[PDB]
């Protein structure tokens, strides 16, 4: 019944950068609203509760604001640990509702994609379907373009895409391509090419096998 | 040191029924109110239930007539029986304590590792493990991996050489194909120069059909 906005969406900081977020409230919430962080395949942490409070551990660097239908996190020196999607949630009245999350993301530096090709294993083609795998690893920033060429063919349509979280370490993006030829189509050609587009790359990388 | 502990999900046919257990320790979980919180594959939060510190239960029209919570405060367990589930009730269901005041109208502190919930018509199958197989410079890195291909539903967890191996280690998320079926790949970035030494060994498991699988990658 009550909205819960949030803004914005995502948004890339540097460490030690002051970053505020926002949380609005369809109705008068009274200040109580919590403010809670989630990390990449982990749990929710609560940081803030009743708006303004601290909750128990939680760096000072955290603060809530706010009051009525408007409140905001301010997180007043960034830090390596502060990144993840950060939710808003309100238990003034029920059904309890949550904002749909900030995605914060540590920026740094542009990171060339080292780029590398996969055959299908003779185990799956004996199945009837060619996997090629193409792996572009620790680039930075997440956007990349990668295009199939089978015998100088551009492909559409039979390659799906996933990209990793933000390294811990490098705070670097991983992606992986595969496409998916049946085992006669894919006999049927000899040049199997991945091209790659980077912002971190002068000119477009492609790496390439024949399957003979 | 709180620690709310979530058991029982899996997969389950539409109508069926299913209960969830939260197991509290670190805390007197009788005097603290507690929640259930589900987050669906979009990653949106949703309010499932809540109960206070006198078993009242409060849930959303949604849920209303379906899911049902529970407490046994003996055992210090929070419940969660959903029965005539929907394909729309597939998520990780998250249990949460209270505030210490023992009021269902607190904030949710702390929270379990989630139980993930899937709800389809489909039954359980397991992967096929294929080698992505490294090619070399000396003095260059390479990549291998294993293509775990073809199952439902998620998840699927992977290691490399029995957990010895975790630097440099990518397991990318699940896509869904075409055919309905999952698929992810993990890859691990090596020195060229150890590849014809070093063995590689992707440990795949797939708990919802229990198929563990055991993929040895070579270079070519
Ligand atoms: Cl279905």
């Amino acid at each position: 019944e009550i909205r819960m906005t949030q803004s914005p969406s995502s948004m890339y900081a540097s460490l030690g950068e002051r970053v505020t977020v926002t949380c609005k409230a369809s109705q008068d919430i009274n200040s109580y609203l919590s403010w809670l962080q989630q990390k990449p395949g982990k749990s929710p942490k609560t940081l803030i509760y009743r708006a303004n409070r601290l909750f128990d551990g939680v760096p000072s660097r955290f603060s809530g604001s706010g009051s009525g239908q408007d409140y905001s996190l301010t997180i007043s020196s960034l830090e390596y640990e502060d990144m993840g999607i950060f939710y808003c949630l309100q238990y003034d009245e029920f059904p309890f509702t949550f904002g749909s999350g900030t995605k914060l993301e540590l920026k740094r530096t542009v990171a060339a994609p080292s780029v590398f090709i996969f055959p299908p294993s003779d185990e799956q083609l004996k199945s009837g379907t060619a996997s090629v795998v193409c792996l572009l690893n620790n680039f930075y920033p997440r956007e990349a373009k990668v295009q199939w060429k089978v015998d100088n063919a551009l492909q559409s349509g039979n390659s799906q895409e996933s990209v990793t979280e933000q390294d811990s370490k490098d705070s670097t993006y991983s992606l992986s391509s595969t496409l998916t030829l049946s085992k006669a189509d894919y006999e049927k050609h000899k040049v199997y090419a991945c091209e790659v587009t980077h912002q971190g790359l002068s000119s477009p990388v492609t790496k390439s096998f024949n399957r003979g | 040191e709180v620690k709310l502990v979530e058991s029982g999900g899996g997969l389950v046919k539409p109508g069926g029924s299913l209960k969830l257990s939260c197991a509290a320790s670190g805390f007197t979980f009788t005097n603290y109110a507690m929640s259930w919180v589900r987050q669906t594959p979009e990653k949106r939060l949703e309010w499932v239930a809540s109960i206070s510190s006198g078993h009242t239960p409060y849930y959303p029209d949604s849920v209303k007539g379906r899911f049902t919570i529970s407490r046994d405060n003996a055992r210090n367990i929070l419940f969660l029986q959903m029965s005539s589930l929907r394909s729309e009730d597939t998520a990780m269901y998250y249990c949460a304590r209270g505030d210490y005041y023992g009021s269902v109208y607190s904030a949710m502190d702390y929270w379990g590792q989630g139980t993930s919930l899937t709800v389809s018509s489909a039954s359980t199958k397991g992967p096929s493990v294929f080698p992505l197989a490294p090619s070399s410079t000396s003095g260059g890195t390479a990549a291998l991996g294993c293509l775990v291909k073809d199952y439902f539903p998620e998840p699927v967890t992977v290691s490399w050489n029995s957990g010895a191996l975790t630097s440099g280690v990518h397991t990318f998320p699940a896509v869904l194909q075409s055919s309905g079926l999952y698929s992810l790949s993990s890859v691990v970035t090596v020195p060229s120069s150890s590849l014809g030494t070093q063995t590689y060994i992707c440990n795949v498991n797939h708990k919802p059909s229990n198929t563990k699988v055991d993929k040895k990658v070579e270079p070519k």
